[PDB]
């Protein structure tokens, strides 16, 4: 029966290199090729590499040409995808599959990957912009605003609206990983169109990492 | 009965006092040729050949290794050392070579006409001795062999593991001029359409295909071979540039070189060829396409050159 | 070049779900499809167009035809709910490359379509010298959804930073999009567009710089 396991996977700073290993066993590991697969957080899968069961040919995806250098060894079974530069993106777990033969063959088995995550490590405190109502925010009877905070690090931030005494329509959203290296939230609620002019809306964020906390009029545009 | 794995005797047709090589070495190690091996046939009998299970292979090649070895002696060696040796040019011209049994026992030899290389086969004979076979080291390509009495076959322990070579044997003998080369046109291109009437009636009718080789060593990406002692290295991408459903090809010579002998790099001195083409190794490429099957010239293992003469024949024990 | 599969597909148990696979390179090319569960490593279900490695479940079909290789999965069950994915190649065969992803999953509750609200630039970022439209999607079920952004009328996809659909309070689910420009991109172009598609249904919002 096939096994495929992986190794390397941690925690670098970007910048840094890096190699990963894939042991293999129960098939003729001579007599096929292998394909190095991505997939960061909860995404699709991306394809990496794929090499030769001779070696002699091994292709790259376009995003990691020039970085990526995927080797192995029949002699020992193993598979290997070394990392030059380490980018804030590269953060995936990397799964190690096998081919169906040995020259530009689908993918086969899979082999539970190994994670890897590059984080600057570096603390920085948030920056809230007002997103305010317009015509077709309104949908309807009803309109929406919120607020959106901007290249954060380390999550996670609260955010509450009135310091807490607005709950009903409020929704929060998850946090993304730009390509900066840090994460930007958007928070919103949903309140009746004629109360716009009338009560006042402050969004309440709290990044404790800076211990920084940040209150955020929503107004109308002047149009 | 079962074959056994023994010491066969090779018997040659050489002659000591002529300077050529494989004569010297023959001299010493091989035999002359019987008059004739009495062919002892059988007819209500079969029995299990498989031409990738053999040790007469296996002992073919030490043979070789042997003569190489022993008599065409490399400038320097690189496997994982250094060496200083000396370089006379040899007279290098392959001679008909059999291989007979000792006494007690014999060669099982398949006389069927189609032989996919495996499996059972009908019609067996007992021979002594093995017919003439010429040690030719090419690569790509085999030269100076024995064809295929009709037809044409093709064979490999397993057409759908695309890794596993792909052994052919012709028609036809298709004639080869090397001094640069030179070979008629028409003829390779109908021994191509006969292959590609084989390899269609193996893949499900599926569009068959040529192209040259990519990426490898120069060794393998070229025709490599010997002429009087020196090697030659040809390029076949003119044999290879049309799909189905006179050419002259460049050649250098380069003394470096990695020795078929061992996992390592030896080089000869500079300088100071007219065969058959009797066989032809070739590779699959799988890949996705959904009608196209483009197969490629391969090579560089000798074992597989042997094998294209060594398929029909098994050793056997007796009384 | 790019494979192009629905996003969901909803399923009442029992029923037969299918799901598409459209590349110009299918035309030469097998596809081949994959199978990944949660928190599982993927797993192959069909490889060149029909044939099936048993034993798994024949109630897998692959029907590989034109520029369209259809997954059909005959009386879809609890179990069968995942992440699948059409593989193939381009017109090269060098390299190999991933369709979007379909999500297969038992319908719970009723579909849900989904709003969107594209928020543009705000003044304060703005004089900041930076520049993020915000396409937030609400109330949609199934979770699972595509969003392509487009400047005037052309796909743009340099900038553009995507969660994955979360769960609301309400029980129905929840993403957002985030697009980063330029002032000076923002000045330039007549309007922008975030696309969000849902099964059986593609809305757009559109923004512009003259508005407010
Ligand atoms: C020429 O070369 C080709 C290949 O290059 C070759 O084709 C392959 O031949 C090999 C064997 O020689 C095949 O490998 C074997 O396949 C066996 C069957 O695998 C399938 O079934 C597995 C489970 O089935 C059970 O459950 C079902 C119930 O529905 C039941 O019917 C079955 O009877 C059985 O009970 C399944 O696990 C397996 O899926 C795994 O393996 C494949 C491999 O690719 C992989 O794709 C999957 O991701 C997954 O990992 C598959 O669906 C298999 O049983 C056999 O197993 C070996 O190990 C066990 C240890 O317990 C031994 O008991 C067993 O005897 C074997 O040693 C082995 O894996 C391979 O599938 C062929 N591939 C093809 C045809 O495409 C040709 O034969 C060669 N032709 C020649 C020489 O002429
Ligand atoms: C497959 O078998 C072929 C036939 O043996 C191989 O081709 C032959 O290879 C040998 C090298 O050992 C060549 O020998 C050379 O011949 C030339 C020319 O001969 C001259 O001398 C004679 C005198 O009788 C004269 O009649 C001729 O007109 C020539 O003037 C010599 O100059 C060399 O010194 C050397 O003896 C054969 O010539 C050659 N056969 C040919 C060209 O027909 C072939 O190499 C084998 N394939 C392999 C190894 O891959
Ligand atoms: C070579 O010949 C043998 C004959 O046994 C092949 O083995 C079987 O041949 C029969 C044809 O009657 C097929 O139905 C079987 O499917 C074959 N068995 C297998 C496992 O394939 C053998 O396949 C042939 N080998 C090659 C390379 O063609
Ligand atoms: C390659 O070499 C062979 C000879 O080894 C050539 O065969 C000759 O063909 C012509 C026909 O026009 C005959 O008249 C000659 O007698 C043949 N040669 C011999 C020795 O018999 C063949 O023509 C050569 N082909 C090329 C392209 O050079
Ligand atoms: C066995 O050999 C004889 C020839 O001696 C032949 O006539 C016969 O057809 C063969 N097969 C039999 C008897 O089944
Ligand atoms: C004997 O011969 C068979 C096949 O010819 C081979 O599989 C086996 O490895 C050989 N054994 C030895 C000791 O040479
Ligand atoms: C067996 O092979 C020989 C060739 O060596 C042939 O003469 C004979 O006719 C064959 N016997 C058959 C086909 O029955
Ligand atoms: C090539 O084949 C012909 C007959 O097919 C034969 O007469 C000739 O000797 C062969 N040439 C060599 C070098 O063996
Ligand atoms: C091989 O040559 C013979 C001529 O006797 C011919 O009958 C046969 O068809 C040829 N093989 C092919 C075309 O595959
Ligand atoms: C053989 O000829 C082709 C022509 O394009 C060339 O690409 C290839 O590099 C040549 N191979 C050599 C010199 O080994």
């Amino acid at each position: 029966q096939v096994q495929l396991v992986e190794s390397g996977g941690g925690l670098f700073q970007p910048g840094r290199s890096l190699r990963l290993s894939c042991v293999a066993s129960g098939f003729s590991f001579n007599e096929k090729a292998m394909h190095w697969v991505r997939q960061a957080p909860g995404k699709g899968l991306e394809w990496v590499a794929i090499i030769w069961y001779n070696s002699i040919h091994k292709n790259y995806a376009d995003s990691v040409k020039g970085r990526f250098t995927i080797s192995r060894d029949n002699s020992k079974n193993t598979l290997y995808l070394q990392m030059n530069s380490l980018r804030a993106d590269d953060t995936a777990v990397y799964y190690c599959a096998n081919a169906g033969g040995g020259k530009y063959d689908y993918l086969d088995v899979w082999g539970r990957g190994t994670t890897v995550t590059v984080s600057s490590a570096s603390t920085k405190g948030p920056s809230v912009f007002p997103l305010a109502p317009s015509s077709k925010s309104t949908s309807g009877g009803t309109a929406a605003l919120g607020c959106l905070v901007k290249d954060y690090f380390p999550e996670p931030v609260t955010v509450s609206w009135n310091s807490g005494a607005l709950t009903s329509g409020v929704h929060t959203f998850p946090a993304v990983l730009q390509s900066s290296g840090l994460y930007s939230l958007s928070s919103v609620v949903t309140v009746p169109s004629s109360s716009l002019g009338t009560q006042t809306y402050i969004c309440n964020v709290n990044h404790k990492p800076s211990n920084t906390k940040v209150d955020k009029k929503v107004e109308p545009k002047s149009c | 009965w079962k074959e056994a794995n023994t010491t066969l005797f090779c018997a040659s047709d050489a002659k000591a006092y002529d300077t050529e090589a494989h004569n010297v070495w023959a001299t010493h190690a091989c035999v002359p040729t019987d008059p004739n091996p009495q062919e002892v046939v059988l007819e209500n009998v079969t029995e299990n050949f498989n031409m990738w299970k053999n040790h007469m292979v296996e002992q073919m090649h030490e043979d070789i290794i042997s003569l190489w070895d022993q008599s065409l002696k490399p400038c320097v060696k690189l496997t994982g050392g250094v060496i200083t040796q000396a370089c006379p040019k040899i007279s290098f011209e392959p001679i008909p070579i059999h291989y007979c049994a000792p006494a007690g026992f014999a060669i099982l030899k398949c006389n069927d006409k189609k032989f996919n290389g495996t499996g059972p086969c009908t019609n067996v004979s007992t021979v002594q001795c093995t017919h003439g076979i010429r040690p030719v080291v090419s690569t790509q390509l085999l030269l100076n062999g024995s064809l295929a009495e009709e037809e044409v076959v093709i064979r490999s322990e397993n057409f759908t593991n695309n890794v596993k070579n792909i052994i052919v044997q012709l028609n036809e003998s298709v004639q080869i001029n090397c001094t640069h080369c030179n070979i008629s046109r028409e003829k390779w291109q109908n021994t191509l359409k006969q292959i590609v009437k084989k390899l269609r009636e193996q893949f499900k009718n599926k569009t068959i295909a040529f192209a040259p080789s990519s990426g490898g060593d120069p060794e393998i990406v070229m025709h490599s071979f010997n002429c009087n002692g020196e090697f030659f290295y040809c390029n076949t991408t003119k044999l290879f540039t049309s799909t189905w459903n006179v050419i002259t090809l460049p050649c250098r010579i380069r003394q470096i070189i990695n020795m078929w002998q061992e996992v390592g790099k030896a080089m000869y001195a500079p300088p100071i060829c007219s065969s058959n083409i009797t066989g032809l190794l070739l590779t699959r490429d799988g890949g996705v396409d959904t009608t196209k099957e483009t197969f490629r010239p391969g090579g560089g293992n000798m074992k597989d050159n042997w094998r294209s003469e060594l398929y029909k024949y098994k050793v056997v024990r007796i009384e | 070049y790019e494979l192009t599969q629905p996003p969901s597909v909803s399923v009442s148990p029992g029923q037969t779900a299918r799901i598409t696979c459209s590349g110009d390179t299918l035309s030469t090319k097998w596809s081949y499809w994959c199978q990944q569960k949660s928190g599982q490593a993927p797993v192959l279900v069909i490889y060149e167009g029909n044939k099936r490695f048993s034993g798994t479940p024949a109630k897998f079909s692959g029907f590989h035809s034109g520029t369209m290789a259809t997954l059909t999965i005959s009386g879809a069950q609890v179990d069968d709910e995942a992440d699948y994915y059409c593989f193939s190649t381009d017109s090269s065969g060098q390299t190999w490359v991933f369709g979007g992803g379909t999500k297969l999953t038992v319908l719970r509750q009723p579909k849900a379509a989904p709003s969107v609200t594209l928020f543009p630039p705000s003044s304060e970022e703005l004089q900041a010298n930076k520049a993020t439209l915000v396409c937030l999607i609400s109330d949609f079920y199934p979770g699972a959804v595509t969003v392509a952004w487009k400047a005037d009328s052309s796909p743009v996809k340099a900038g553009v930073e995507t969660t994955t659909p979360s769960k609301q309070s309400n029980n129905k689910y929840a993403a957002s999009s985030y697009l980063s420009l330029t002032p000076e991109q923002w000045k330039s172009h007549r309007s922008y567009s975030c696309q969000v598609t849902h099964e059986g249904s593609t809305v757009e919002k559109t923004v512009a710089p003259t508005e407010c």
